RNA sequence: GGCACUAUGGGCGCAGCGUCAAUGACGCUGACGGUACAGGCCAGACAAGAAACACUUGUCUGAUAUAGUGCC
């Protein structure tokens, strides 16, 4: 049970630039196992990217990253380490260290994996989002219900958190994932759907809030009538 | 070369109590040394197989994997509600090891149309330079849905973008979100912006649209 | 890759000469070359060792081989 990982050394860096990622062992001695980096980039699958062999040392790289990552172990420190450099766009990633298991107990699985670090390479400084109403009216609604929303838009890094009426309305929200523009800025919208007969009665407003570059919004969606 | 995983299918749509079989080809002969995962959204992957048939200690039974050269199939006897999620295969049969993409395993249901919604651009955005047209489809299953953008009955093409939300919890629809985005002096360039859906609930292929410039 | 045929300086022959993680191999040229052996070295695959490789110890194969040719 008390075998366990833990990824660190995660953040921004710009494209060309250099990261180290380290990978805390515990619960075992990191001498006698396989240790690998497996990445996944936002909404991809998994990609294996490197690992090193118990009492060699030896070490082994995916293509896409060959000659620019070094994997390499301090067994006094029990940790492992993913040297990244020249990084790229595309390495854009929740980067996992696993362990394979021993071999007569488990094969060449791999049985334990940290719970990651995040990597974004990215030439996009900081930015606060834009905030704009989708607003409701007829084009909008559907019989009993009308649906309403607010557009994010061209915000960096990841995350915004959005909330309607300061939290209180949570049934219906859609809240999509976000977009990578090609600009390098994020865009989400949010939207929920309401009675219509409430377009008229209830005041609705979606909070923005970005930690990254400390902005809080507050936008008043409002009905759109004629 | 490297070695090719490929999985199949990349999705794949059951019920709780079916029995659920997924496949994994190699390129090449990867002997027995391959591994199976199971991975939860927003959490690391878990080890099911390993040596392509061994149940990984602690792994449910209903889980069982099998092999016939270069064809591995992962199958799961009869679901349980906790066997949603995706799955991948992983060669480590020789250096530098793969996966394979990924098949996901969604919770079935009857058929739902998507109720489609169009939200023309905010006069605030308006008056920044940018026109964005956002079209909504609620609660709609299967996840597979065509959105298809028209500027004055043109076809467009490489200016939206989409999401998709994760199915819901509760009633297991999807609900996704296209964007279409213009500068300024090109939305003021037409009249007639259209947002077509095609989608297995509906009779045929339903439009939302709006002329700009309309109360 | 297989099958048949041909031939074989230990897989390592002598002596120089060059490259390499050099009580090793690898490539050159020269000269020599009746046998058998035996160790030892070495190469290749593999097993186990917390072990995919490397390391250690062990196992199997090195004329049941290895070059050439012909054929599928
Ligand atoms: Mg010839």
């Amino acid at each position: 049970s008390e075998v366990q990982l833990v990824e660190s050394g995660g953040g921004l860096v710009q494209p060309g630039g250099s990261l180290r990622l380290s990978c805390a062992a515990s619960g075992f001695y990191i001498s006698y196992s396989s240790i690998h980096w497996v990445r996944q980039a936002p909404g991809k699958g998994l990609e294996w990217v490197a690992s090193i062999s118990p009492y060699s040392g030896s070490t082994y790289y995916a293509d896409s990253v060959k000659g620019r990552f070094t994997i390499s172990a301090d067994t006094s420190k029990n940790t492992a380490y993913l040297q990244m450099n020249s990084l790229r766009a595309e390495d854009t990633a929740v980067y996992y260290c696993a362990r394979q298991g021993y071999r007569r107990r488990s094969g060449r699985g791999f049985d334990y994996w940290g719970q990651g670090t995040l990597v974004t390479v990215s030439s996009a400084s900081t930015k606060g989002p834009s905030v704009f109403p989708l607003a409701p009216s007829s084009k909008s609604t559907s019989g009993g219900t009308a649906a309403l929303g607010c557009l994010v838009k061209d915000y960096f890094p990841e995350p915004v958190t959005v909330s309607w009426n300061s939290g209180a309305l949570t049934s219906g929200v859609h809240t999509f994932p976000a977009v990578l523009q090609s600009s390098g800025l994020y865009s989400l919208s949010s939207v929920v759907t309401v009675p219509s007969s409430s377009l008229g009665t209830q005041t609705y407003i979606c909070n923005v809030n970005h930690k990254p570059s400390n902005t809080k919004v507050d936008k008043k969606v409002e009905p759109k009538s004629c | 070369s490297d070695i090719q995983m490929t999985q199949s299918p990349s999705s794949l749509s059951a019920s709780v109590g079916d029995r659920v079989t997924i496949t994994c080809r190699a390129s090449q002969s990867v002997s027995s040394a391959v591994a199976w995962y199971q991975q939860k959204p927003g959490k690391a992957p878990k080890l099911l197989i390993y040596s392509a048939s061994s149940l990984y200690s602690g792994v449910p039974s209903r889980f069982s994997g099998s092999r016939s050269g270069t064809d591995f199939t992962l199958t799961i006897s009869s679901l349980q509600p906790e066997d949603f999620a995706t799955y991948y295969c992983q060669q480590s049969y020789s250096f530098p090891s793969t996966f394979g993409q990924g098949t996901k395993v969604e919770i079935k249901r009857t058929v739902a149309a998507p109720s489609v919604f169009i939200f023309p651009p905010s006069d605030e955005q308006l008056k920044s330079g940018t026109a964005s047209v956002v079209c909504l489809l609620n609660n709609f299953y299967p996840r597979e849905a065509k959105v298809q953008w028209k500027v004055d009955n043109a076809l467009q093409s490489g200016n939206s973008q989409e999401s998709v939300t994760e199915q819901d919890s509760k009633d297991s629809t999807y609900s996704l979100s296209s964007t279409l985005t213009l500068s300024k002096a090109d939305y003021e360039k037409h009249k007639v912006y259209a947002c077509e859906v095609t989608h297995q609930g509906l009779s045929s292929p339903v439009t939302k649209s709006f002329n700009r410039g309309e109360c």
